[PDB]
């Protein structure tokens, strides 16, 4: 972060991508953000930073349930509910939304892959060096 | 005759391969120090000199190629 | 920005490909549209510049389902509801569409095949690169 | 003893990243960022340095469901109950999150793969070492 | 051992660590310690030795469920029970927590994969020795 | 015959490890200890002994529920009870604990398991042998 | 066998390790043991005769079901029952105790694992033979 009008814009753009989020307080919003901008380098974009660290710190904040907290919950962190019943008036099952047998960790949510997409375009996922002197 | 000393030059190469290396960030300190230590422990290797790696992260790969006839066809 | 009327052409073309979309308020289409566009090059394509920006918009709405309702959506984008059923009114399942295989994340909705064809028809899938001298 | 106001800073930060934790009495907070910190190096990170135990710690915390309540967590450890339900009131199922593929404990957990990820843009995943004289 | 004061740290450190121990009777909680003293050499630690010993004696104590005996127990440490059900007031369904293929039985609890990477970090889990003269 | 004294050290630490076996009759346990003596030698640990003989005989007697009853058991030690019910009080069903999956037998209960570990540190778990002229 | 006051002392640590022998006649224990005898190489041991010869009459009855005929049964050798209930009073299912695919046909039950440590402890597994002349 280098101000507070980057820090607005992101926000705003992150709400704008996800309209659920105009109710949450923003407070959690902006310690998100600035959690999220300790990865993304602004020398490769440099002019979509915002648009990008939008995008992962929404990938970051849903890959399996951070943002899940509010003011009231427990350790439920660590387990997932699968079904919920009641005896005689309604059931309901959930269910993991997506499989990621490829363990880059990255592709967990649309919004990484989406990361890695654009990543792709602005500056390659390559890795090339050599010792150097 | 170039393209000679070039096979000469490019007889033997290796490979060093780390999950994530592609998170280094361009033209910074860590790429330096990355590419500092890589070169260090690259000079000091040898026939009697032994290098350790991480299983998990990194492979370390040798590939060869053979080098004849040329004198024949110079 | 690019061009108003042709991101107006875009937003017509996509709403009159997928007439669901009449309802959803304009604005979430053309951030999503202005979104999408940092990934499409112009002299690739230069004919279809608005068939293509559409189709890849409309993919990454439809990814995950990530384009959801505005206030009716839930703060779950990590679970999904596999079925319910109400005690003696009704019930209902649900499950997976496509079944990706590959992991391309174009190959994985009818609207990312349906670009990938129309790009490698018009350009190509491939990249043939050497270094400068 | 590490430094008070950035320990203070470090369980305040976790909390705001966790809504959840606010209810939980300090003093574990503190035990918990006070034995995490043996693992993370300083001179690595040493500008987010604080954000980096925070995420260490909160992985640590809701590793395996180590982190219970005080002492309303019933002494058993080594056994998890997958399902109940009363006879006419409600039901439950259960199940697990993440499923992981490698046995690395550090792709375990969303608090974990943060870290790795912070870890890898920091320094690096790499030790190269040769004997010295 | 060596002396009462680092027994003291070392069982109010467990006991800090999970809450739950503090109804455990005293005298089993100094029988599990001294028995896990045996394990750790203080010459590698010598500096966090009191929670090596914690987190070992935490391993050691939930390797499988043996704290679990009271003073009234059964011989139940051969099988485990998966259901316990009324035929008519309340059903439950347990299940084991941890999934092992490894079979190293140092990654079968958070502790002692937490004992582990302490470990790793410092003095490396190598042996590599040569014949003397 | 193996020192008397030492073997009264012996069962009582048995005894003071699980506490379940209070209520078993005492000579039962001289009978198992003294056939542990068997296995172990001396001089590899010839300070840990106690502590040695009793996780061994702790391991012999949980191995596959071998310590049984005195006459309540039936001769049914080849069949176990997977499960049962009555018809309108309760029901229960059982499981497996461990799942071996090395064919070892010191790798089969946690006891073994903590003996295997010591023992690896006190003298090892190799041998090599060479002819004699 | 060679006399009897050997057999009395094998077939008394027998009962002495299982309490359940206690009710079987003693004709029949004399004819198991006599049969057992026979595997059993003196020569191996030269001291713990006794042990060994319970070892192997414990394993050798309890082998798949052996010692299970009393004075009335039938030909329920070829079959085991897994479960039995009554329409409406109580229901019971079985199950086997242990799986054997290693096949060496002496790992089947705990006696028989127990037989093979000690043997390999008196005299290892080995046999190496050379053509004599």
């Amino acid at each position: 972060i280098m101000n507070q009008e980057t820090l607005i814009a992101a926000v705003e753009q992150m709400r704008k991508l996800v309209p659920a989020l105009r109710k949450v307080p923003d407070e959690t919003l902006y310690a998100w953000v600035e959690m999220a901008e300790l990865f993304v380098c602004q020398k490769t974009f440099k002019d979509a930073y915002v648009k990008a660290i939008a995008l992962y710190a929404l990938h970051l904040a849903f890959l399996d349930g951070a943002l899940k907290g509010e003011d009231e919950d427990l350790e439920s962190y660590s387990r997932r509910v699968t079904s919920f019943s009641l005896s005689g008036e309604f059931s309901q099952t959930f269910g993991e939304v997506t499989k990621n047998q490829s363990g880059n960790m990255m592709l967990s949510t649309p919004w990484g892959k989406m990361f890695e997409q654009l990543k792709a375009r602005r500056r390659g996922r390559f890795a090339l060096m050599t010792g150097l002197r | 005759e170039s393209l000679a000393t070039q096979i000469l030059r490019r007889k033997q190469q290796a490979v060093w391969k780390v999950k994530g290396l592609a998170e280094m960030c361009d033209d910074d300190d860590a790429q330096y120090a990355a590419r500092l230590r890589l070169a260090q422990v690259d000079d000091n290797s040898g026939v009697g000199r032994a290098i350790g790696i991480d299983a998990e992260t990194e492979e370390y790969d040798v590939l060869n190629s053979d080098i004849s006839g040329v004198p024949e066809f110079l």
